């Protein structure tokens, strides 16, 4: 009852027997009466309220150890809490920007579907406020017509933290479409334009498109290829089902319906 | 989301993961079609002490996959908590499937009483001849006498 | 008193005639198709199930006091039919109690005593096998209350009726049920009842408690019987999914149960729309667009049913974000002239580069755009402003530069010219190739339509379409 | 009554199926 | 069918046309011409 | 009942439906020979 309820949470994380003896605590959140449908004994959500946030600081632990599928998974029962089955009152000031970082989790790593099905919950309460979702909402407006490098000439505005782990994930989620539109038809901007303008201040990038890709930077660019069949077009290898169609035709114009 | 609250492999959420399963077995096998490797890996588990439970919700929810066939497989792997459940209006669905699988089978093995019989399940006649105990039962013997002739014992 | 009191020898009458008269002759033609006509799947009283569609909602709403329709339910309901003399003494019954409404009063059922009348059915031999009949005689409880449009205190009284016709449902599942096939006109009572059920969870709360029996009694469906439930109780399924802001649509789209068939050109094609709003809030691509255009084409025999308004009103929507940029004044209807003040502003400032009118317009009506539950336009649109201006200009030039192309459309500098030259080439806006060495993105073109197999790909299947039709006429032909 | 209800329906099926093919011989012959 | 649930009841590509995409249409365009006595 | 009838019970429900829709599809075909038989009687 209440295990180490602020043990670790203002100074830091040294230990990480706090993670299993903390999710030891979760072991009776999700068995103290119930955890999805709540049926009664509103006080039960209480440790709801605080067993989100401790999900949510476990997301922190997480977002700390590079812990993606954990992540979503503290992400999930937050968000299983916020559509609790009963109408609960007010569960805290961190759910809007926990969302925050779920939808930039879930943006940055090409989730457009997902992501639409996401901003229909709260109707204004990402558009003109929670700026830990103004900023990925205008992020997405950005990742609409054009606005891919133009993010990262507005990276410089973060709410909380640095949100290294979704402008890396913009930078990769840019890396293979500007990879993509080069291998495109195209007469190779050179290295200048495909390092330096870019991102990768001469790193082994041109490893990454010199061997990733094509594009053999030897001689002061890159350098294309065909990407291009030779039209082999038979235009007879239909010659045999399509005359089975025409016996079809013919099979039920003439079968006794 | 809210999917993802199976992302632990802890022992006792071993446990307490087929308490979610009961809980959450009835509707939303549309979710779980999407979720059979999420049934079907945790039906896979040596060290899970609850087997054959992860084919009792997988039964449930292979019937709205699609697959008549699969939830009366895994219907079969429910062990004693699928022979224990046999009074619902919903599993005459299955059970009925079950007659017909098996009264097909019967007929089948009555064809060639000898060499490469396809062998019945001993679970899938568990249920079988419990639903002969049924007709045994429910104050009716055309039934026991007419499943007696298509069964080929 | 002199004035109003001569004004009510001709108002009872009328349905005291035809009100009476037709679901008599409903009830017995169906009654005669329950007990006969063993393919009754098809009843010509399912026509009279459409004239029940527009009958009530238009020709009776109050039982008709000065004696007109409240001595209807007291007869009406009272209906035993033991046999062929107790049949023919109710077939007195209709024409006795007619003296009862005429010169004696009726038997006042200010849809309180329907509720007690459902014991006249139960009277002196009473009949479950005729559960069409009983049926339409649970219909007939809300026809004058939930049809009187009350939504007051006996919405709760609409819910007890339709807990008897729930009832009316285990009959069919567990009651004397061979083979008769009632399920696909129960599935028929099921949405009537729950329209009106819908407005009543409209005039209340949510759902789930009918999510779940939608899932239980969707359930059913697929397995025994299945036609037009599974439909509407689909569309029911969808309509407050849709209502409800949260997830609540790749659950549809995962909701693999999309093929109940053919609905007669009236559940069908709205239900493409109900889909296709689904379609559409995951951006829709042209995909769900054409649908969209296939479900206002579909069935728009009526006259601005009101949803048809919002589908008239949502289509091209989705059309301008993604290629087309025509406006919305083409069906301009009374029923649209009201409906299209705000839209008809709306699709101007889109291929007009007048982005700041655009964003005039939408902070002058977006009270009706978020009226419209369209949020999102907004967010995507910028998107086919750009888009758009490109789209027209790559269609006017064929080897357009991109280094003139920007400089054309506001753009103003070499750097905006190719924010644009990165997708257009994998989105398939414009077919053209970029290059460095030359900056010049030209298009091109080419045939062969004619001279690869385009045609007989389009021709197949009409053929098998034309086949269909023989087919249909060869089925429903030789009934006499 | 109702075993022999579930056989009686069988054995109404394919003894109704052969009149089904049989109306297809009479009218093609009928043609000739 | 019965759910009345509306408001109280070309000029699409030919006024798209002749607002917007025609120009001389709605207001004058001729002018270039003295605009033109000296190129 | 529903262990034991049900299954035969709810068995013959398309037994049932099957020859239910036959006899209209069969009797189509009758009207049409006939039709075929008087001409070509005729």
């Amino acid at each position: 009852m209440y295990e180490q309820l602020k043990g670790e949470w203002n100074r830091k994380s040294p230990n990480l027997s706090k993670c299993g003896e903390e999710l030891g605590r979760l072991k009776l959140v999700l068995l103290e009466l119930n955890f999805l449908p709540t049926t009664g004994t509103k006080l039960t959500k209480q440790q709801l309220i605080l067993a989100r946030d401790i999900l949510e600081i476990g997301a922190q632990w997480s977002i700390l150890r590079k812990d993606i599928p954990s992540f979503e998974r503290y992400m999930a029962q937050l968000k299983c809490y916020y559509f609790d089955y009963k109408e609960q009152l007010p569960e805290s000031a961190y759910m809007h920007q926990l969302l925050g970082l779920n939808l930039l989790f879930l943006l940055s790593q090409n989730r457009v579907a997902e992501f639409h099905t996401e901003l229909e919950r709260l109707p204004a309460k990402d558009i003109q406020t929670n700026v830990y979702i103004k900023h990925p909402v205008s992020l997405e407006q950005y990742l609409m017509e054009g606005s891919y490098n133009k993010v990262f000439l507005a990276k410089g505005n973060i709410p909380a933290e640095s949100y290294t782990f979704f402008i890396d994930i913009l930078l990769d989620t840019i890396r293979d479409e500007i990879a993509g539109c080069i291998e495109k038809a195209y007469e190779k901007i050179l290295f200048t334009e495909a390092t330096r303008i870019l991102f990768f201040n001469t790193p082994k990038k041109m490893t990454d498109y010199a061997k990733k890709r094509g594009w053999v930077l030897g001689p002061n660019n890159y350098y294309s290829f065909a990407s291009q069949q030779q039209k082999p077009e038979d235009t007879t290898i239909p010659s045999t089902e399509l005359a089975k169609q025409v016996i079809e035709y013919a099979r039920q114009l003439e079968m006794i319906v | 989301g809210i999917i993802s609250l199976l992302d632990e492999d802890e022992p006792q959420l071993k446990e307490f993961a087929l308490h979610k399963l009961n809980a959450v077995v009835n509707d939303f096998w549309a979710e779980i079609s999407e979720s059979v490797d999420k049934i079907e890996v945790l039906y896979e588990d040596e060290g899970f002490r609850s087997r054959q439970f992860a084919a009792l919700v997988a039964s449930k929810v292979f019937y709205h996959l699609g697959a008549f066939e699969e939830s009366l497989n895994y219907a079969l792997g429910a062990g004693d908590l699928f022979n224990v459940n046999d009074n619902s209006e919903y599993v005459e669905t299955i059970i009925a499937k079950c007659i017909d699988h098996y009264t097909k089978q019967c007929v089948e093995n009555a064809d060639l009483p000898e060499g490469e019989k396809k062998p019945i399940d001993q679970r899938l006649e568990g249920i079988v001849n419990k639903m002969f105990q049924r007709c045994l039962d429910d104050h009716k013997y055309k039934q026991a006498i007419g499943i007696a002739l298509e069964t080929r014992r | 008193p002199p004035g109003g009191g001569e004004q009510e020898p001709p108002p009872p009458p009328a349905p005291q005639d035809v009100e009476m008269k037709e679901e008599a002759a409903t009830g017995g033609g169906s009654t005669g198709e329950a007990d006969g006509k063993t393919a009754a799947a098809a009843a010509e009283h399912s026509q009279r199930e459409l004239d029940t569609v527009t009958l009530e909602d238009i020709k009776e709403h109050v039982k008709q006091l000065e004696k007109a329709v409240s001595g209807k339910e007291p007869r009406f309901v009272l209906r035993a039919l033991r046999m062929l003399p107790s049949t023919s003494r109710r077939l007195n019954h209709y024409v006795l109690y007619k003296a009862v409404q005429g010169f004696f009063t009726s038997n006042n059922a200010t849809r309180d005593f329907l509720l007690p009348f459902l014991e006249e059915p139960m009277d002196t031999e009473a009949d479950l096998q005729f559960r069409p009949r009983t049926g339409k005689a649970a219909s007939t409880p809300l026809l004058p209350e939930v049809e009187a449009y009350l939504q007051l205190l006996v919405v709760i009284f609409m819910m007890n009726s339709k807990r008897y016709k729930e009832a009316q449902k285990i009959s069919d599942d567990l009651m004397q049920k061979i083979s008769t096939q009632n399920r696909r006109a129960l599935d028929l009572v099921a949405a009537k009842c729950y329209y009106y059920h819908a407005r009543v969870y409209e005039f209340l709360d949510k759902l789930d408690v009918v999510r779940s029996f939608l899932h239980a009694r969707l359930r059913t469906a697929t397995l025994r019987h299945d036609a037009d439930g599974q439909a509407t109780l689909l569309n029911l399924l969808l309509r407050n999914y849709l209502h409800y802001s949260l997830y609540d649509q790749a659950e549809k789209l995962v909701s693999k149960s999309v093929f109940p068939e053919q609905a007669n050109n009236n559940e069908w094609a709205r239900y493409l729309y109900y889909t296709g709003r689904i379609k559409a809030i995951q951006l829709e691509y042209s995909e769900a667009r054409r649908t969209m255009t296939n479900a206002l084409r579909k069935a728009p025999q009526h006259t601005a049913v009101g949803f048809k308004q919002t589908v008239h009103k949502l289509l091209i929507v989705v059309e301008l974000l993604l290629g087309e940029i025509p406006d919305r004044l083409q069906f301009r209807q009374p029923s649209l002239k009201r409906s299209l003040m705000p839209y008809f502003l709306l699709t101007q400032a889109v291929r007009t580069g007048n982005l700041a009118k655009f964003n005039q317009v939408l902070d002058q009506f977006g009270e009706k755009f978020q009226a419209d539950g369209t949020y999102t336009l907004i967010i995507r649109l910028r998107h086919n402003v750009i888009k758009t201006g490109v789209r027209m200009i790559s269609l006017s030039y064929s080897r357009i530069s991109l280094a003139d192309i920007a400089q054309k459309l506001q753009l103003d500098s070499p750097e905006d010219a190719e924010f644009i030259v990165a997708k257009a080439i994998r989105d398939g806006v414009i077919e053209a190739s970029i290059n460095h060495e030359k900056g010049y993105v030209q298009s091109k073109e080419m045939i062969d339509i004619y001279s690869t197999r385009e045609p007989q790909l389009a021709f197949h299947q009409r053929i098998s379409f034309c086949l269909d039709i023989h087919n249909m006429s060869v089925k429903a032909m030789r009934f006499p | 009554d109702l075993y022999s209800r579930y056989k009686k329906l069988q054995q109404e099926l394919e003894f109704l199926e052969v009149q089904e093919e049989y109306i297809k011989d009479e009218q093609k012959n009928l043609k000739k | 069918m019965s759910e009345k649930k509306q408001p109280v009841d070309e000029d699409n590509w030919d006024d798209d046309n002749v607002e917007d995409d025609f120009s001389n249409q709605l207001r004058a365009e001729l002018e270039k011409h003295g605009y033109k006595m000296e190129t | 009942g529903s262990g034991l009838r049900q299954y035969y019970l709810s068995k013959i429900e398309e037994l049932q439906l099957i020859v239910n829709d036959k006899s209209q599809n069969l009797r189509r075909l009758q009207a049409q020979r006939n039709e075929l038989n008087a001409k070509v009687r005729l």
